[PDB]
């Protein structure tokens, strides 16, 4: 029979709205004394009170910021700022959308056989190295791109050694000029600066050694684990293009050079930017290799001329989540994998709350891609580019808190875009701003007449 | 057992080539360089050059580059010596080398190969017995005169060989290009006139036999 | 099965040394048995690497052991218009020992050598040389078949035929019971791979000091090729011999070309004149297949069986993985003129990174039951990595696939206990055949003892 | 230089 | 060119000597040298390879020395089949280079020639030519001189001369001399003369005739 409002004191409009959201007060001086002044909206009207003296405060969520979801500033978050007004114990819901438009990030670490039988492949290189940085900026405004070179260890038999002056030029006896031999050069740290990248790439020229099988594997082992220097982002997706025109050398190859040491898998670059261990460290074996790419989450593109991509296929099968692509003066191929690579690519949407005030409490669910109302969750899985996702968002406010504004934050986890939620407490009547110093009706020592009623 | 078999005696006219051979026996060719060497009486050895017969690579003295090629065939386990515009300075004796242990060395030689520069013809030789002059001693020594023949050898013998001891026979000389030969015999004066003593020539290229009885020379 | 792991005996050599990186047991005339240990990294004199060999004499607490003494002096002759010149700097000397007789044979792979012409030269290359001395009369000879004294400029005018000058001759030996020494030289012909033959008895007769080029005149060498599928193969990156086309009166070598094939690895079986008799391929490429060859009965039928070392194969697991163990191969001789099949057992490792098959020897009859044993290396294996020797006994089936014994390494982490070994002779006369295992990174050798 | 040994194996 | 000068050219030695040949090279030849012997009428068979080395199968009397430009072979204890001639060669350089050789040849006591003298032969004679011959037999050591007068004057074109090499059988040496002249001019003249000057005497052995006279 009796309601809640009704019975628990009341003595005022304030006391009222604090006992629940369904209370209404009455200021109408004509209503009787027998009518309780705090009840249900429907009691009041049904008692006489006239309409435009009921007190009965309405939450509500207006949206401030709207800025639309881009397509293709950038805007991921929709809306992106919202005043919320609650009365006490009150809640109230309100939607925000969250759209994946930023490209993702791409690391490229470029590998460019510089030995001698690749200088008529050297054009191809350069030409694949800066249709890679080009091409790929336009799929993907997150990518870096940096790269080295190698040729083989520095030592006999697979270097030259005399005359003296075939050191520092090994194609001295050819008459010619090229580069001192090196074992792996790290040249250039994964950068955004592509038209710089491009220029390096355009200013590479070849060396010379004695044996067709190369020691690329000791660069990409150094290219794997040596963080710091190549520069690999935590969170990217990491590529690592690996070019060629003959065989490789593999672990046990280096007793040749009086090598036995086994790859240790550490990285030995350091200060100069060369691989410090090339002349007293084993080739590593496909294992080790591996072991390192998947603990560094990195996947190897062999890019290799026509007549080793047999060879290079075959590899691939042995060490899984490899790739083969053909280097030629057409960079297509190669471009294709690094493509699909970035098409296989999925992200996730999880909000996060920041700045949440004690008294308030917030309940979510999601709308993902698969169209569905999953209540209780707050984050989506799943997501190319240009996707969304929607949530609704439940605040509820305990009591009435003294402070009366605040504000928090809904922030999806790796986003720059947030929603910023202005709450407004409302907790005072209208009535009481036409509160009326004066006591004119009490007159026993109570003071003011507010809303129709004495103290 | 290591043996070089250089190919025969060679008779040959001026202007002209001769190939000469030399081929291995109880090895291979190709194990080793083989060099050529040439001799001659007054100006002794001279290095004419070297082959590899595993590849064909040669070296020459200067002063016989353009007159002499040496060549090697594996097949026939045989080195080859050829000179082109013969002269009488190429008249000699002609040996292939090679070494034994040491690459550079000049250890094991054929037997040589003779060759002979000339424009002569065959010609059979005149002879002449020798008598002494018209006092006698306890020894007489006669002789024989082998004069203008061609080519060499000719064979000198007396009594048909029965008498060797006591014999001096020169070595042949050429003169005018012809060969010209002499020999002694010395025996007790009590031997000879008492017992007969003939000379005997043979010389095989122009098919003759001559015997010549040596004659008290008389009044 | 009965080799005593607790009483071992060490020898030792110099620190950084790699003492124990080859070995082999020697019999002096009197038939004292002695064990010879390669070192390759030794200081000569001057404090330069140049290599060494010790001979160690049989003793139950081990040691340190004498060096045997060969000439570390470079030289040079100016001979026919030329500069011949050797390099022992960082030769390698005792990279690989053999015995036979009373003759030790020891190898210094990466000796260099170069022949200057005016401004032209052959090139400073590692033809590699082999040592030899006869420790009872202190009688010296060395043997360098690969040395040439031809100029690089003929090489590219002939397209690189008959390219000996990166040979590293002595890489591997093995000598015939004849005398023939037999070399592996794995850079021969441009680093397809070539074997060297000539009896000892023809090397001391025909060295001189000083000479540095000479004809030994018995010598045999393989040949050149233009089939790419021998290019960088590295024939002769092992070696061994053995009994393999039932006639008795012609010995037959077998021959590890472990990245033939563009690293598929072959094995193949000659005869003296190197005709190809049978070529066993490798399993997976980069595996290795050949680094390792030997050559032993194990099943009691009085023909050889042929073991392979596949170090760095990949054994296949769950969910599409790979994990790299080594493998050994065993192929036993079938009667008549048939040619060796395929694998009668195949032997995997089971430790990570362990490189089972990277050695293997034949042990003879370590247990006396009348089949003939062997031992393999793993020596990155066990659960610590330091190393492991496993014992397989033969029966009438070929090899048991459990191994009846396993000699866990007694030297630190890095030590690549295993790296040599050899069996099948009896050190200290109790009539068991005992084994000697080398552990280069610990400059140590290890003998166990085969007990009753 | 044709086909017994002959061969472009180097770094060419 | 790299010469190579041996020496002696000969020497007179008798068996069980010990002997030794030098050779001097025009530079430093760091032993790049051979040793060669030569038997009478033989071809050549090596001694010594590199400076020191005996060839297999060389007796151990042969031994070699020296160092630079300068080197010896030396003979212990001489063999009658060492009675030889023997060359160097140096193989330091391009073109190889010989020595001019050394003959081993036999010591024995002097020895007076035998001179004997014969007029042209009747046949010689009644065929159109005249040859003078004169025999120095027997004599040592091997150096000597002829010389050729006809009616006292000396006559020197048209002499032809032969040596023997050194006798097996006494160790001696001879010389034959042919004077041929025309008939014409040999029937002009009266006194033939040959004179042999020889260590063995001051003055010449003077043996004579005079045409027709018997
Ligand atoms: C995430 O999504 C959720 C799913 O849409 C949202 O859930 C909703 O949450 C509201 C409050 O936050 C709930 O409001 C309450 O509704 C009570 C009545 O609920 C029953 O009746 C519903 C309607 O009638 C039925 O319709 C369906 C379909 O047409 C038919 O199947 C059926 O035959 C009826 O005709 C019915 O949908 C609802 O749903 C069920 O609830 C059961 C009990 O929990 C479950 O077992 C069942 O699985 C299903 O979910 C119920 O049967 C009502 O009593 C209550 O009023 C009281 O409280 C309010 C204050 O909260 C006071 O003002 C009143 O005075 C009362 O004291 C209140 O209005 C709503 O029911 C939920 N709807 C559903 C479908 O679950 C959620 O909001 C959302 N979250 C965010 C952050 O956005
Ligand atoms: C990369 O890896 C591939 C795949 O492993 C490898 O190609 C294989 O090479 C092997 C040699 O190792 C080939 O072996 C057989 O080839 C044929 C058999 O006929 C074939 O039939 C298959 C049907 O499935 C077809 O795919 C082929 O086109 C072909 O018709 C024969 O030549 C051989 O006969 C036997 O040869 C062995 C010696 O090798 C001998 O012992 C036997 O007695 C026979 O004579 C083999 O049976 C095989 O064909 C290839 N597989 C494929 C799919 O092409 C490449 O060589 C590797 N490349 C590199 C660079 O590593
Ligand atoms: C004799 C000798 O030099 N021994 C040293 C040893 O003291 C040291 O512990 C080891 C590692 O540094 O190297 C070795
Ligand atoms: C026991 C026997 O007769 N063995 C012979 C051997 O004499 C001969 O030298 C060899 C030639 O290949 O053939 C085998
Ligand atoms: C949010 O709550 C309001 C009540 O004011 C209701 O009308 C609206 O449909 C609700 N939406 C969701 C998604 O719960
Ligand atoms: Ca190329
Ligand atoms: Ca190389
Ligand atoms: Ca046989
Ligand atoms: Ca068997
Ligand atoms: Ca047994
Ligand atoms: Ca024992
Ligand atoms: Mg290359």
């Amino acid at each position: 029979g009796p309601n809640i409002c009704t019975t628990r004191g009341v003595s005022s409009c304030q006391q009222c709205l604090a006992v629940s959201p369904m209370c209404a007060w009455c200021s109408d001086e004509a209503l009787p004394l027998g009518s309780p002044r705090c009840d249900l909206k429907e009691n009041l009207l049904k008692d006489n009170c006239a309409p435009e003296s009921i007190e009965f405060p309405v939450s509500e969520a207006r949206v401030l910021e709207d800025r639309p979801l881009s397509d293709k500033q950038v805007t991921q978050v929709s809306p992106q700022r919202i005043a919320l007004r609650l009365r006490p114990d009150d809640s109230k819901n309100f939607s925000i959308q969250v759209r994946q438009v930023e490209d993702y990030p791409v690391d490229i670490y470029y590998l460019m056989d510089l030995s001698y039988s690749m200088k008529d492949d050297l054009w191809s290189i350069q030409n694949l190295g800066t249709k890679l940085a080009t091409q790929m900026r336009k799929l993907t405004s997150n990518l870096r791109i940096g790269f080295g070179a190698f040729v083989d260890k520095p030592v006999s038999p697979y270097m030259y050694i005399s005359p003296p002056e075939a050191l520092e030029n090994p194609c001295y006896d050819m008459k010619t000029t090229c580069l001192p031999m090196f074992g792996y050069k790290h040249v250039l740290t994964l950068t955004d600066q592509v038209t710089r990248f491009n220029e390096e790439v355009k200013k590479q020229s070849v060396s010379r050694n004695r044996d067709a099988p190369e020691g690329g594997f000791d660069a990409i082992m150094q290219a794997t684990v040596c963080d710091e220097k190549i520069g690999w982002r935590n969170d990217a997706s990491h590529l690592l293009v690996f070019t060629t025109d003959a065989k490789t050398h593999i672990a046990l190859d280096g007793r040749l050079a009086g090598i036995v040491q086994p790859n240790d898998g550490q990285c030995h670059v350091g200060s100069d930017n060369h691989y410090s261990a090339s002349t007293t460290m084993d080739y590593p074996s496909l294992g080790l290799m591996t072991e390192k790419l998947s603990q560094k989450n990195i996947n190897l593109i062999f890019a290799v001329t026509e007549n080793v991509v047999n060879l290079y296929q075959n590899y691939s099968e042995l060490i899984p989540g490899t790739t083969v692509g053909v280097l030629s003066m057409d960079s297509s191929n190669v471009l294709q994998l690094i493509v699909d690579a970035y098409g296989k690519i999925r992200s996730k949407v999880e909000l996060e709350v920041r700045d949440l005030p004690e008294e308030l409490s917030l309940s979510f669910n999601a709308t993902c891609l698969n169209n569905e109302v999953i209540p209780g969750l707050k984050s989506c899985m799943g997501l190319k580019i240009g996707d969304t996702v929607s949530f609704s968002i439940e605040a509820k406010v305990r009591g009435c808190p003294q402070e009366k504004e605040k504000s928090f934050t809904i922030k999806p986890v790796g986003f720059k875009d947030s929603l910023i939620v202005q709450v407004t407490f409302d907790c005072d009547c209208a009535c009481q701003a036409q509160a009326e110093p004066n006591s004119h009706r009490c007159n026993n020592g109570n003071g003011t007449f507010e809303c129709g009623v004495c103290r | 057992e290591v043996q070089l078999q250089q190919s025969g005696a060679e008779l040959v006219k001026p202007g002209a080539s001769v190939k000469l051979s030399c081929t291995a026996s109880g090895f291979n060719i190709k194990d080793t360089y083989v060099h050529w060497v040439k001799q001659r009486p007054e100006q002794g050895l001279e290095w004419i050059g070297r082959i590899d017969p595993a590849n064909g690579y040669t070296k020459y003295d200067p002063k016989f580059q353009g007159k002499a090629t040496i060549t090697a065939d594996t097949s026939s386990n045989t080195a080859y010596l050829q000179l082109s515009s013969l002269t009488s300075e190429d008249t000699a004796v002609y040996y292939c080398v090679r070494p034994l242990y040491d690459y550079y060395a000049m250890d094991y030689w054929g037997q040589g190969t003779s060759v002979t520069v000339s424009s002569a013809k065959t010609t059979a030789p005149s002879v002449y017995p020798l008598a002494p002059v018209c006092t006698t001693g306890s020894s007489v020594t006669l002789g024989c005169l082998v004069k203008g023949y061609f080519p060499e050898p000719v064979t000198l013998t007396w009594n048909s060989g029965s008498l060797s001891s006591g014999v001096h026979t020169f070595p042949a000389v050429l003169q005018s290009d012809l060969y010209t030969l002499s020999s002694s015999v010395t025996v007790t004066s009590s031997t000879w006139p008492s017992q007969s003593i003939t000379c005997n020539v043979a010389h095989p290229a122009s098919s003759t036999k001559v015997d010549k009885k040596i004659e008290p020379r008389g009044p | 099965l009965n080799l005593d792991p607790v009483q071992l005996t060490f020898y030792a050599g110099p620190n950084g040394s790699q003492f124990g990186f080859s070995l082999d047991f020697h019999k002096d005339s009197h038939g004292r048995v002695a064990i010879v240990v390669g070192a390759p990294r030794t200081l000569g004199p001057s404090q330069e690497e140049t290599g060494g060999v010790f001979l160690c004499p049989w003793r139950a607490e081990g040691g340190q052991c004498p060096s045997l003494l060969f000439d570390l002096r470079d030289e040079t002759r100016n001979v026919g218009s030329q500069t011949l010149q050797t390099f022992k700097a960082r030769q390698g000397l005792g990279a690989s020992v053999v015995s036979w007789s009373d003759v030790i044979v020891a190898c210094a792979p990466w000796q260099h050598w170069n022949v200057l012409e005016k401004t032209e030269e052959a090139e400073k290359t590692p033809v590699g040389s082999c040592f030899l001395a006869q420790p009872e009369s202190g009688r010296r000879a060395e043997y360098s078949p690969c040395r040439g004294n031809t100029l690089s400029r003929i090489y590219v005018e002939n397209d690189f035929s008959w390219d000996k000058r990166y040979c590293e001759a002595g890489f591997s030996s093995v000598v015939t019971q004849a005398g023939e020494l037999v070399l592996g030289a794995p850079g021969g012909y441009y680093f397809l791979g070539l074997l060297a033959q000539a009896p000892v008895a023809d090397i001391f007769s025909s060295y001189r000091p000083g000479i540095l080029l000479w004809h030994v005149s018995s010598q045999s060498l393989s040949f050149d090729s233009s089939n790419p599928e021998y290019f960088d193969g590295y024939w002769g990156y092992s070696v061994a011999v053995g009994e393999f086309d039932g006639d008795l009166n012609t010995t037959e070598y077998v021959v590890g070309a472990p990245t033939w094939s563009w690293t598929l690895g072959a094995v193949e079986i000659l005869d003296s004149y190197y005709q190809r008799l049978h070529r066993l391929r490798g399993e997976q490429m980069a595996s290795y297949f050949g680094h390792s060859v030997a050559v032993t009965d194990v099943n009691g039928d009085g023909r050889h069986d042929l073991l392979v070392g596949a170090p760095l194969y990949m054994e296949s697991r769950a969910d599409r993985k790979l994990a790299e163990v080594g493998r050994v191969y065993l192929f036993l001789q079938p009667r008549g003129p048939h040619a060796l099949g395929a694998p009668s057992l195949l032997l995997t490792g089971t430790q990570l990174y362990g490189r089972f098959g990277s050695a293997i020897a034949p042990l003879g009859d370590l247990d006396r039951d009348g089949y003939n044993d062997i031992a393999v290396a793993a020596p990155y294996g066990g659960p610590s990595g330091r190393g492991q020797v496993l014992v397989f006994l033969g029966q009438s089936e070929g090899l048991r696939s459990r191994p009846s014994q396993v000699l866990d390494s007694p030297f630190p982490t890095g030590s690549a206990f295993g790296f040599s070994l050899r069996g099948a002779v009896d050190i200290d006369d109790n009539g068991y055949p005992d084994l000697i295992v080398g552990a280069y990174g610990a400059n140590q050798v290890a003998v166990y003892r085969a007990q009753p | 230089h044709h086909l017994g040994g002959a061969k472009q194996a180097g770094d060419v | 060119d790299i010469l190579m000068t041996q020496s002696p050219s000969s020497m007179s030695v008798s068996l069980g000597d010990t002997v030794s040949i030098t050779c001097h090279a025009s530079q430093g030849i760091s032993s790049n040298i051979g040793w060669l012997q030569q038997k009478p009428g033989k071809s050549f068979m090596g001694l010594i390879y590199y400076g020191t080395n005996l060839v297999d199968g060389v007796p151990s009397r042969f031994s070699g020395s020296g160092s630079g430009a300068d080197y010896s072979l030396t003979i212990s204890s001489l063999d009658s089949e060492d009675f030889a001639d023997y060359y160097c060669v140096q193989y330091a350089q391009l073109p190889y280079t010989f020595g001019g050789g050394t003959k081993l040849e036999i010591k024995r006591a002097d020895a007076a020639p035998t001179v004997s003298i014969f007029p042209p032969s009747s046949e010689q004679l009644t065929s159109g030519g005249a040859s003078v011959v004169c025999f120095l037999n027997n004599f040592y050591p091997k150096d000597i001189n002829v010389k050729w007068k006809i009616d006292g004057s000396e006559r020197q074109n048209g002499v032809l001369n032969s040596w023997t090499d050194q006798d097996s059988k006494d160790s001696t040496y001879s010389m034959s001399s042919t004077l041929t002249l025309t008939k014409d001019e040999y029937e002009r003249h009266n006194s033939y003369t040959c004179e042999a000057t020889h260590k063995t005497s001051t003055s010449p052995i003077v043996k004579s005739f005079n045409r027709n006279e018997c």
